[PDB]
């Protein structure tokens, strides 16, 4: 049925996020380096590991990779949605929502950035501590 | 990963974009502005070069984006695409194939010459892109005309008969329901894909074209390119070049596309402002020499393929204003199209649509496209049609009776299904079946 | 009826996710160029090697500046160059200064007609449209 393709977009669309998480970093560093290497003319000398350590920060600063996926629809459709895909959806974390802009029989993907509370009781503990030059 | 690799390759394939990247910008200076055309020197440049010219803002630096019409060897002709308030004396200036989107993406989109979305959508997701010039298909290689294109207009498929690959005119003037005519053919022409070229048409007219006569229907099946009057003719032109240039590549892909071009007087009218700026004399009718090279190239355009190809079948439409023939781009149109759909301001204001002078219109294609059983009953429709519109006021004193003219007599009995055949209304489809078959129930078999 | 508009949900779905394909890689780019960014301002260094390259390539591109032509490099990528291509600039004519605001590994030539742009600032610009057709 339709079941298994709906299930196995959030499926694989959440599955290929997650991936991304322990083979992504290396890549845009390889990416950093050639851009500064084009611009400047010459490889540079730069510290991999701060480096590196500079992008997971840049990628836990993107929600849709930090967070879960926002699936939010018609309200009309609204009730049909997830009573399909609400065991999966809720199993990869996703929130769902109906849309009042969005036609009828339609669907839009955003990454949701949840509760002011949690994204401000998360940075305590990052901010909490400071690092020595 | 199906989809984790599409995005790791989408990541490969712009680091080995960065190799092709300038090292170095060479800049000239923007030496003199007196007039809508302006002079720089320092870089030499081809013509059709886009050009830009740096204006500070503060702490910003905006482009203002600029063209090369010209030159004196040592100095170069740009004229802007936008206003050149706030150019500094001596501004810098250099020089930027630009490419642009091509695609299924582009179906159900309006856009610029540019390229650019005027629908309030982000771009078309743009996978592949192209330039505006590609080099000429040569008419060698493609292939001849065999098949009728339904137009689903049954007036033009019975009467005046294209086919796939012609290259057809549409002669009129304001509010004889060329708009609509052209809506009908979007949206009941059987082919692949739909371009519309809007071009120097009124903004507000643009909107109601794409609103309320290509509809839905057609909307989704059409690719709509749109330079108002209100831009610069340079970007006018590249409206047609672009709508073309789609039609190309989708031709390209095996698809069959009917190309209108709304209008060529337009187009060329365009031209005749840019030649005028860069002090190119009027030869002709007070049109320059450059307007009468253009047309031709661009109409060339359009066609047929490769065999077991796909096509450009196109119309262009020529505003002939008032009662004419003056009009020399009329003439160029006559010259290098395969035949004209002509819309006659008589039948319009009668109330009958679309208006279409069956005497005036032609085309060539047709009889190489149609049977001979087919082409007798054509001919006749028309000397039908032409014995009844001359002698069309003794009927009504009642001077006429039967006996004298065999011609006259026929048609006035035909008259009330003539009238209805050509006759057809907006929402109104006829196929190819539906309009020979209608013939029959007229004369046949 | 539920299988005609409960499709439409599916493949609606479908079309949205495709839709990020290209916006999610790209942000991924960003994210990588913004640590280039990050490392091309963090550091200076001393090779001219490149650098000094260029120049040579510049000294002899045509067409040639008339116009009291003079370079300009960083304060810092400045003595070395002055040293290493200091003759030869003279023997092209060709003037030097420092420039505060250039790039170390980058440079600008500047006539009266017009100016040899080899900047690092304006080819981290091009770059970017490499990455973003959009701007
Ligand atoms: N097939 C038709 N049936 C009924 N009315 C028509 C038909 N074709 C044209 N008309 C009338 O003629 C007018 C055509 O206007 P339009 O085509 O926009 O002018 P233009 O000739 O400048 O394109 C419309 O207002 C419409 O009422």
């Amino acid at each position: 049925p339709i079941h298994a393709r709906m299930q196995q977009l959030v499926s694989e669309f959440q599955n290929t996020l997650d991936a991304l998480d322990s083979v992504i970093a290396s890549r845009l560093m390889q990416m950093a380096l050639e851009a500064a290497r084009q611009v400047i003319g010459q490889t540079p000398a730069v510290d991999n590991s701060a480096l590196i350590k500079q992008i997971q920060q840049l990628l836990q600063q993107e929600p849709l990779f930090s967070g879960k996926p926002q699936l939010r629809v018609h309200p009309d459709d609204l009730q049909r949605v997830e009573e399909m895909l609400g065991a999966t959806l809720s199993l990869h974390g996703w929130r769902l929502r109906g849309d009042p802009t969005l036609h009828h029989g339609g669907c839009k993907v955003s990454a949701d950035e949840g509760d002011l509370d949690a994204s401000v009781a998360t940075r305590w503990q990052e901010l909490c501590r400071l690092a020595a030059p | 990963t199906t989809r984790l690799t599409r995005w790791l390759t989408a990541l490969d394939n712009f680091e080995a974009k960065m190799a092709l990247l300038p090292a170095v910008r060479r800049y000239g200076r923007l030496t003199r502005a007196t007039g809508l055309v302006l002079e720089a020197t320092g870089l030499q440049l081809p013509l059709g070069a886009t050009c830009i010219i740096e204006r500070q803002d503060g702490p910003e630096t905006k482009e203002v984006e600029s063209e090369v019409v010209g030159f004196n060897g040592q100095r170069l002709f740009l004229m802007p695409l936008e206003e050149v308030e706030g150019i500094l004396p001596g501004a810098r200036v250099y020089a930027r194939g630009k490419q642009l989107p091509l695609g299924p993406a582009l179906l159900g989109r309006v856009l610029d010459g540019g390229g650019k979305p005027l629908d309030g959508l982000p771009a078309p997701d743009t996978l592949e892109t192209g330039a505006l010039i590609t080099p000429p298909f040569n008419p060698l290689q493609r292939t001849p005309i065999e098949h009728v294109l339904d137009t689903g207009v049954r007036a033009i498929n019975a009467l005046l008969t294209v086919g796939r690959g012609q290259r057809m005119g549409l002669f009129a003037g304001s509010g004889v329901g060329k708009s609509v005519l052209l809506g009908m053919m979007a949206r009941y022409t059987r082919a692949d894909v739909i371009v519309v070229g809007l071009i120097g048409e009124r903004g507000r007219e643009v909107k109601d074209f794409i609103e309320n006569i290509l509809g839905p229907d057609g909307r989704a099946r059409s690719v709509v390119i749109a330079a108002p009057a209100d831009v610069s003719p340079l970007l006018r032109m590249q409206g047609a070049a672009y709508a073309t240039r789609i039609a190309e590549d989708f031709r390209d892909r095996g698809q069959h596309v009917l190309l209108i071009m709304d209008s060529l007087t337009r187009y060329a009218m365009a031209q005749r402002e840019i030649a005028l700026a860069i002090g190119e004399p009027p030869a002709t009718k007070g049109y320059p020499p450059s307007v009468f090279a253009k047309l031709p190239a661009l109409v060339e355009r359009a066609g047929n393929g490769i065999h077991g190809g796909g096509s450009i079948t196109a119309f262009y439409t020529v505003l002939t204003e008032g009662d004419d023939q003056q009009d020399p781009i009329a003439d160029s149109a006559r010259a290098i199209l395969d035949g004209h759909i002509v819309l006659s301001r008589r039948l319009a204001e009668a109330g009958h649509y679309p208006a279409i002078d069956i005497e005036a219109s032609i085309s060539r294609a047709m009889t190489a496209l149609i049977t001979e059983q087919h082409y007798a009953r054509v001919r006749l429709f028309k000397q039908l049609l032409s014995s009844f519109q001359r002698n069309r006021d003794l009927v009504s004193v009642g001077a006429y009776a039967k006996g004298s003219d065999p011609m006259l007599d026929k048609a006035i009995t035909l008259w009330p299904q003539l009238e209805a055949f050509l006759q057809q209304g907006i929402f109104e489809r006829a196929d190819w079946e539906d309009s020979l078959q209608a013939l029959d129930l007229i004369f046949p078999t």
